[PDB]
C-alpha cells in the first residue's frame, strides 16, 4: 500500500527572510551598549530620572543625562513579557502581539489632512476619525485601529486627545492604539476604559482595549511626555509602544546599521524605564525610523530604506524576545497612482516577510501628511495578496500532487478535477485589484483602482454597521471626556 | 597676509573644515584684522562659492551645513574680540530663527537657517521649543530685519499667533517682518495670522526673505 | 588603539529569502522524476524523439511519448554550463547569467498592443515593427534593463514577410544590448544565425563566442514539447545560441491548483527541454525558465500580477540554483489595464520576490493588461522600481564602520549628522529615485501636480527624442539587411 | 550591464577557528557547577566569605570553603558588562575589551630579569624600576601592543618602599597607553586609586569613567582565592578599576592532565572570582582570564610556549565568549632562553591559536625563559609577528572585486599584473613586515648578514633613543608622585 | 589648450598612471600640430622622471614604475606614426629577455621597466629567447648592452652560449653583455666573462649607468 | 586530447577553452585517494580528500 510513515523531515513553513546572522545582531547589541554609556540618554522627566537612579544608572542632574548599564537592559528584557493581547470590544477582533513572525496590520497615524475624491485635501477634524474608524472596522486585514488623523477642530477648545480617545472606541470595536497621547492625560484614558468596563479596573487591565505609543526624541533622549506615557502606561496596565523614529543622515548615521544602533538605544532605554516602573509591563519594541533624503530635504517614508529598517527592527525585536510594531505600507505619493502602490508594497512586503508583529501605515499618503480612505482599502487589498505570498509554497505529498498530474495526463487540463473544485477559494482572490480582460473591464467604466476604491469607500461608509457601546456605558465615558474639556477650559 | 588670511578663510569653508576655520580666525586676531572683514571678504566669500555649487546641483544640503558649521567654528573664535568688544555689525539682513515653543522638531529649522546663512544673511538661531517671550525679547534686543519661527505640528503652529500678538503689544511688530514655516504651515495660515512671509521650503524661504527686504 | 583584528565573523550580505529546505527540493525532484516516467513527455518532433531514443529513453512511436530516465536528467545537468555571457553589440552591455543570486532585469515580451497618446489619455493600438524600434531605443536607455527582449509583435509584417526575422534585425539595429527573441520560429533559426554571422563579418566562430542573440521556447503544458520547441532547442544548441527553456503552466488549468504540484509539472517540462539540448550538443547554453502562474478559477483569466506568480518565479529561481542552472523568470508584471495604483503594487510584488530569491533574469518590465500590452510609460516606471529594489537588496551591511559608534558619540545627544564628513561622502548611497516623487505637496503641486504616469510619459518623450544608440556599421547593416530580405523572398515563395 | 544586485549571500569574514560545539561547552559548564559545589572553593578573606554568605552561598567557617550555587554564577554573569573601554593617558590609545573576537595584544608580566647584550655574550640582569621605564617607552612605540602590562619587577625597591606603588607611577609616567598592573597588592589598592585620581586632578568621577589603570589577580590553584586576590577583586569593583581574574592552573600539576579537566578547574576558579566581583558591586568590570598551561611531567618545568598553552588560551577565549565576558589570555610566549629559532616558533604557536580564536587581549610579548625574563629584542620581534598575524586574520575576502575576473581577462595569458591600476592602489595591502627579512641573499649579506635578533636590537636602540612619549603635566605629576611618597613613608612605618 | 597646458596634462597623465589621459593629450598634441618630440621630452619624460624620484625615496614602488612606463607607452603609441612621418633621445638602448628554456620573466620585466624610467630605451625580446635571436639582435639594433635573465641554474648556463656566439660573430667586442637572476652571481659573471652582473633591478640600473 | 573531448582549440594561439562539463567529468574520474608506497611498507602514506 501507500506510505503513511515517513521519517524525520525538515520543512520551511511560509517564506523566511534573513538580514542578519547572530554575530551581526550581537554586533548591533554591543554597539547599543557602548552608546547607552556614551553619550547616554537624556531623560528630561525628573520622576523618570529617579527610577533610573534608584536602579543603578549614574544620573547627571545638571545635564539630565542617564547612563543605563547593560545589566539593566538585561533585567528589563528578562521582565518584559514576550506576548500580550490587545482587546477590541468584540473578542473576535482581539489581537495577539508576540515575539516572532505573527504579522498584523493597522492603519497610519496621524494625518493632519484627509484626501477627498477630483482629488482634494482638507484639514482633518474629529468627524473624520469617526469614518475611518467605520472603514477600518470593516477592513478585514486591519487587525486594530490606530489614531488616523488629528481632530484639529477640537484643538484649543478642549482636551483634543481625550476626544481622540472616545470617538475611536465609539466608531470601532477593534483595539485602539493611540498614536498621540498626552502624558498628563493618561489618567483620563484609564478612566475612559474603566468607564467602559463598568468601573472594574481589573477588567480594564486584564482586557486592554486601549494602548498607546510614544516617541523617543531622536537622537538619544526621552522627553517628559514620552516618560510620562511609559511610567503611567506601566502603572495603569496600558500597553505601550516605545517607537523611535530616527532619520538616516539627519538624526542618525547615514548607514542603516548605525541608524539601528541609535534607534535601538532610544527604544531600549524606554523599555528599561517601563520595566523598572512596573516589572512585567507590556511594551512594544517599535519603529517608524527611516532615511532622510539629503537631496530633497524631506523624510521619505516609502523608500526601500524604511522597508529595510522596519524588517530589521522586526528581527531585532525577535532577538530581544519582544513584540514589534513597525512602519509598513507607506508612500510619499500625493495621489493614489503607480508610485503609491509600488511604495506601499515595497515598504510592507519586507517587514511582513521579516515577521513584524504590527505594520502600520495603511491609508497613508504624502509622507504621512494625508490619510486617503481610498489608499486604505487598496492597502487592505494589498495585504490579502501579501498574506497569500506569505503562505510560501507548501510541499507535501498532497501538494506535489503526482497522482493528479498522472490522472490528467499529457495535453489535458485540471479544471474538471475534484481537487481543483475543492480548492477554489485557496488561490488569491483580490477584492479590488482588477483581473478582467480589457473588454469586461472597459465594459465596467474603464475604471482604475483609485475610482474603484472610492466607490468602495462610499459603499462601506454607507452600509457598514459597527457594534455600538451600550448607552449607559457610553454616557459614563462621554462624561469623562466632558470632565476633561472642563479642566482644559479651567486652565 | 590679509589676502592670505582671506584665502584661508575661504579654503576653510569650501573644504568643510572647522579646525582651519578656527586657525584662520586665530591668525586673524593676531593681526588686529577687523573680524567683520573676515566674516565677509573671508568666510562669506567661500560661503557663497558653495551655495553657487548648491544651485548647480553639484553639492547638497550636507555641504551647506558642513560649511555653515565651519563659518561658525571661526566666528566663535572671534566672537569675544568681535561685536562683544568692538560692537561692530556685519551686513545683508539679519534674521532671528527658532522652533516655536512646544515644538522640538529642528532639522527643518536648521536647514532654513543654513540656507539663509549661505545666501548671505546673518542668522541667529534661538534653538527649539523657544518660548514665545524669547522671540519678542530677542527682537527688540537684536532688532533683526526678520523674525522666523518653525512649527511642524497643528498644535504648535497655533503658537505663531502669539508671536504676532506679544510682538504687537511690544511696539515692535512694525519694526520687523515675521516669517512662518513648517509641514502644516501654509500660505493661508500666514495670511490669516498676519505673518509677513511664508516659507514653503528652505529655498522658498530664502527667496522670499530677500524679495521682502533685499 | 582602535581594534583592527577580529576573529572569524559570520555575515549575511544582502537579503536572503527562503522557500524550501533541502528535503523539500528533493521532494519536488523525486516527484518530477516520477512524472518524467509516468505519464512521461510527448515529443512531437521526430528528430528530437530520435535523439532521446538514441540515448536510452523509452519512446512510443504511436503516442510519441518519451520517458526520460533520471540518469539522463543527471547527465544533462552535468553537461549544462553553470554560466554564460550574453554579449551586447556594445561590450559594456554584456550581462552574465550564472547559477546563483546575481539578478538582472529585461523587459517583457511579447505584447500585441501598445499604449499611446492621442487626443488625450493613453490608448492602445495594435503593435507594428516600428513600435519594436521605439521600445528598443527606450530599453537601450534604461540602466536597469540589462538586455532587450522582443517586446511586441511586428503585426504589420504578418503575411507579407518573415515576421520573426524582422523581429530580429529591428531589435539588433535599435539597441546595442543583447537581444533575446521571445518568439522564434524553429524553421528560421538559420536566418538568426546568419544575421548574427553577418554582424560579425561572416565570422561564425565570433558569433558563437560573443552571442548577441539568444532565444526562448515554451514547452506545451501539460508535459509536451511541440515541433517548434524541439527545433529551437536543437538548432539553438547546434548553432551556439543560448536557449531559454521557459515553461508556462497554470495552477488549476494545465497543472495542479497547488503551487508545489505546479512546480513538478513545470519542472518536468523544463528538464526535458534541457535534456534534449544537452543530448543534441553537450555544454549547450540554457536557461531554466518560467512564467508559470496561477489560473484564476473565479475570473477565468490568467492573472500574471498575482502573488502566486511572484512565488512561483521565486521558487523556480531556487530550483534553478538547486539544479545548478541560470534562471529566467517572470517579474514586474501586472494585470492592470492602465498604469495606476494596481500596476505599481503588482509590479513590485512580482518583482521583489524573485529578486530577493535570486532569479538571474526577471522579465516583465513594461507590461500591462496581463501581457497583451506594452507601456513605455510603465517601462520607465519599472526601471525606477528596479533601482529601489536594488537598494533593498543591499540589505543592512553590518561592520564597525556602518555601526558608526564614533559618529553617534561625536554628534552626541540632540544634534544632527548633516555636516559630518561621513554623511557627505555617502550622499549618493541612499536611494535616489529618478521618477518617484519625494517632494512635499507645495513643490509637487508647483511642478504641476503630476501623477507618476504623466511624469513617466514626459520622460519617455524626452528619451525617445534625445537618446543616442550606437548604430551598426552601415556596411555590416546591409549584409544583415540582406538576410532579412532573403528570408522575405522565401516567405513569398511559399 | 555589470551586475550590481545580488540576493542574500553568506560570508565568513576572516578566519574562524573552532574547538567546541555547544554540547561540549555545556559539558564543561556542568562539570564546573559540579566542582563549585564539591569540593567548592576556599575563600581565605573573611570579608569575601561574608559577601558570599550574604548572597546564598554555603560557607563553612572552619575550613573556609565556599560552595557557590549555579544561580549565583548565572546572576553574576547577568551583571558583568560585556564590554568596557581601557583608557590611555592619550585617548588614541584607548582599547575596547568586549565579548567577541576583537583581538588585542599586550606585553607580558612580570619578569624578574632583563636581557642585555654585553660583549657578544648573551646576558640577563635582575630587573629594576628603571627597566620598567625603558620597556614602557618601547611598548608605547609598538603599534600592535595595545596597552602596557607590568613587564618586570622593580626589585630595587623591595624592602625600601612600596614596590607595587612604584610599579604603578613609573609605567603611567613612561607610557600614554593604558596600564594593567600584573602584580597589585590588596592592601595598597587605595594608592592606585589615588594616583589615578591625582592624574585626573582629584576628580574621582573622571577616574572611574576613564580608567587608565586596571589590575590582575590569580586564584590559587587548585580551587582557592587568597586574601590578596579577594581584596584586589573587592577593592577593584568598589573603586571602579577593571579587574582581570586570571587563573593559572597546570595540567598534571594543580589540575587534571587532560586539557578539558584543566579547563573545568580553571573555570571554577575564575567564575568564583567573577561572582565575588559582581556580588560586591553589580556591573563591575572584569576579565575572564587565563595563563593556565600544562606542567611538563617529564621535565618538571612549566613550559609556557607549548601547543597546550595555545590551545588552553584559545579555549578560554571561546569560554569567555560563551559566558559573555571579555577574555585575557597568554600568547606569544616562549620557553626559549634566547631569541632563536625556538622563540620564533613558540611565540607564533601560542599567539596564532588564541588570536584565531578571538582572545580579546593576548599577553606574553617580550617574554623569554618561561616568564622569568623580558627581552626588548624579542618584544619588537613579537610586535612584528602580530602584524603578520593580523594579516593572516583578514582571511580571504571573497567578493566580485576580489575575485578580480576582469583583471585576469584584461591581463590575459602569459602577462603580469604589476602595472594594473588595481595593483598600485593596493600596494600597501599585502603584508609588509618591519623586521622580518625578505631580501635575497645578496642584499641581505650586504646589510651585514644579520639574524633577526641583532636587527631587532638595533631597532630597540633606535626606539629608546628617538621615541617621544606624551609626558604627564609636571604639576599633575607632582601630585601623583606625592602618593607614591606617602605610600613609601607608610611602608617604613611598618 | 596652448602647448604649455598640453605639456602639463601630459606630465600629469604619467604622474597619475592614466593611459586614457596620456592618449587624449597625445591627440591634443597631434591636433595642435605640436612636435611629438617636445610632448615626449618635456611632457611624459618630465612626469616619468618624477616617479623615478619618488620611487628612489621609497614613496612609490614597482606598481607605480610599471604603470608610469605604460601610461607613457599609451600616449606614444598614438603619436608614433607622426614621429615616423618626420623622423624622431635615450641614455642608450638596452636589449633584454630571458634566455632559452627559461619562461621566468616577472623580474626581467622589472629590470626592463626600472630602465625605461631611468632613461634608456629598452628593447624587450621577451622570454625563452633562443641564443641566435640574441645575436641576430646585436647586429640589427646595436644597443649599448645585451642583457639576459636566468632564474634556473640549468638555464643560467645558456648565458655562456650568448658569449660563445657573439664572438663567433665578431659582435661581442661591441655590446657589453649582462646577466642577472636569482641563481646568477658576480662570479658567474666574471667566469663567463660578462660585462655587468645584475644583483637587483635598482643595482642593474646603477651599474648600466656605470658604463657612461 | 583536449580537442578530442570537446574543447575549443585555436591552433594559431594554442589556447584551449575548457568547458565546465569537462571540469566536472575530470573531477568525477579523479580518485579521492591513493597510497604512496615507500620502499618499506611501514612508510606508506595515504593521500585522500579530507
Amino acid at each position: 500500500a501507500k506510505n503513511n510513515a515517513v521519517a524525520g523531515f525538515n520543512a520551511l513553513n511560509g517564506v523566511e527572510l534573513n538580514l542578519f546572522t547572530t554575530d551581526e545582531l550581537k554586533a548591533i547589541h554591543y554597539a547599543t551598549m557602548e552608546v547607552l554609556m556614551d553619550p547616554g540618554i537624556q531623560v528630561s522627566d525628573p520622576e523618570a530620572r529617579q527610577i533610573f537612579k534608584e536602579n543603578g544608572c549614574e544620573v547627571n542632574e545638571k545635564t539630565n543625562v542617564v547612563k543605563i548599564p547593560e545589566y539593566l537592559v538585561r533585567k528589563a528584557l528578562q521582565l518584559a513579557p514576550s506576548r500580550f493581547v490587545l482587546w477590541g470590544r468584540d473578542k473576535k477582533f482581539n489581537t495577539v502581539q508576540e515575539c516572532g513572525g505573527k504579522v498584523h496590520w493597522t492603519c497610519f497615524g496621524t494625518g493632519v489632512k484627509v484626501c477627498k475624491y477630483k482629488y482634494v485635501t482638507v484639514d482633518s477634524v474629529e468627524k473624520d476619525i469617526a469614518d475611518i474608524a467605520k472603514l477600518c472596522d470593516w477592513a478585514e486585514n486591519i487587525d486594530y485601529f490606530s489614531l488616523p488623523v488629528s481632530a484639529r477642530d477640537i484643538a484649543g477648545q478642549g482636551a483634543q486627545d481625550v476626544h481622540e480617545t472616545l470617538t475611536p472606541l465609539a466608531n470601532t470595536a477593534k483595539h485602539f492604539h493611540h498614536i498621540d497621547p498626552v502624558g498628563e492625560n493618561v489618567e483620563y484614558y484609564r478612566d475612559i476604559v474603566k468607564a467602559y468596563y463598568g468601573g472594574d479596573e481589573e477588567e480594564a487591565r486584564k482586557k486592554p482595549i486601549f494602548s498607546m505609543l510614544l516617541c523617543p526624541t531622536s537622537p538619544l533622549e526621552l522627553s517628559v511626555n514620552a516618560c510620562q506615557v511609559i511610567i503611567k502606561g506601566a502603572r495603569f496596565g496600558i500597553p505601550v509602544n516605545v517607537l523611535s523614529m530616527a532619520m538616516s543622515g539627519g538624526s542618525s548615521p547615514v548607514y542603516l546599521a548605525g541608524t539601528l544602533v541609535t534607534h535601538n538605544a532610544e527604544v531600549l532605554s524606554g523599555i528599561v524605564l517601563a520595566q523598572l516602573t512596573v516589572p512585567g509591563a507590556k511594551v512594544w519594541y517599535g519603529s517608524s525610523t527611516t532615511t532622510f533624503d539629503l537631496k530633497k530635504g524631506t523624510a521619505p517614508v516609502g523608500s526601500p530604506e524604511l522597508g529595510l529598517i522596519s524588517a530589521a527592527v522586526a528581527k531585532l525585536a525577535q532577538f530581544y524576545g519582544l513584540p514589534s510594531y513597525v512602519a509598513g505600507s507607506x508612500s510619499d505619493a500625493k495621489v493614489p497612482d503607480d508610485q503609491a502602490g509600488h511604495e506601499k508594497t515595497m515598504t510592507t512586503l519586507l517587514p511582513a516577510l521579516a515577521g513584524a508583529n504590527t505594520i502600520y501605515g495603511a491609508g497613508m499618503l504624502e509622507l504621512g501628511m494625508t490619510f486617503s480612505m481610498e489608499q486604505l482599502v487598496i492597502d487592505n487589498d494589498i495585504f490579502s495578496m501579501v498574506k497569500k505570498a506569505m503562505q510560501g509554497i507548501p510541499v507535501s505529498e498532497e501538494t506535489l500532487a503526482v497522482e493528479s498530474i498522472q490522472k490528467v495526463g499529457i495535453g489535458n487540463n485540471f479544471l474538471a478535477l475534484k481537487q481543483t473544485r475543492q480548492l477554489v477559494d485557496y488561490p488569491s482572490n483580490p477584492m479590488l485589484l482588477d483581473r478582467h480582460m480589457f473588454g469586461d473591464w472597459a465594459a465596467a467604466g474603464s475604471k482604475d483602482l483609485a475610482t474603484v476604491a472610492h466607490e468602495k469607500v462610499e459603499d462601506v461608509l454607507k452600509n457598514h454597521q459597527v457594534t455600538p457601546i451600550d448607552a449607559d456605558i457610553f454616557k459614563d465615558m462621554q462624561a469623562i471626556v466632558d470632565k476633561a474639556d472642563k479642566a482644559f477650559r479651567g486652565m | 597676509n590679509k589676502e592670505e588670511i582671506i584665502a584661508k578663510a575661504k579654503e576653510a569653508i569650501t573644504d568643510f573644515d572647522d579646525e582651519l576655520a578656527e586657525e584662520v580666525a586665530n591668525e586673524a586676531l593676531a593681526a588686529g584684522i577687523d573680524p567683520v572683514e573676515l566674516i565677509e571678504k573671508g568666510f562669506t566669500a567661500g560661503m557663497e562659492e558653495v551655495g553657487e555649487k548648491f544651485g548647480q546641483g553639484e553639492l547638497f544640503l550636507p555641504h551647506v551645513l558642513a560649511a555653515a558649521e565651519a563659518m561658525n567654528s571661526g566666528i566663535k573664535v572671534i566672537t569675544p574680540e568681535m561685536e562683544k568688544r568692538k560692537s561692530q555689525t556685519k551686513s545683508l539682513g539679519t534674521v532671528a530663527i527658532g522652533t516655536i515653543e512646544g515644538d522640538i522638531h529642528s532639522i527643518g529649522k536648521d536647514i532654513v537657517a543654513s540656507m539663509l546663512n549661505i545666501a548671505g544673511f546673518k542668522v541667529v538661531d534661538l534653538g527649539r521649543d523657544v518660548p514665545i517671550n524669547t522671540f519678542v525679547e530677542k527682537v527688540k534686543e537684536l532688532k533683526p530685519q526678520v523674525v522666523a519661527s518653525s512649527a511642524l505640528m497643528t498644535t504648535t503652529m497655533v503658537n505663531q499667533i502669539q508671536i504676532e500678538e506679544q510682538l504687537k503689544e511690544a511696539g515692535v511688530r512694525d519694526q520687523v517682518k515675521t516669517m512662518v514655516g513648517g509641514a502644516p504651515v501654509t500660505q493661508d495660515w500666514a495670511d490669516k495670522i498676519g505673518a509677513d512671509i511664508y516659507g514653503e521650503s528652505a529655498n522658498d524661504a530664502v527667496a522670499k526673505v530677500k524679495a521682502a527686504l533685499n
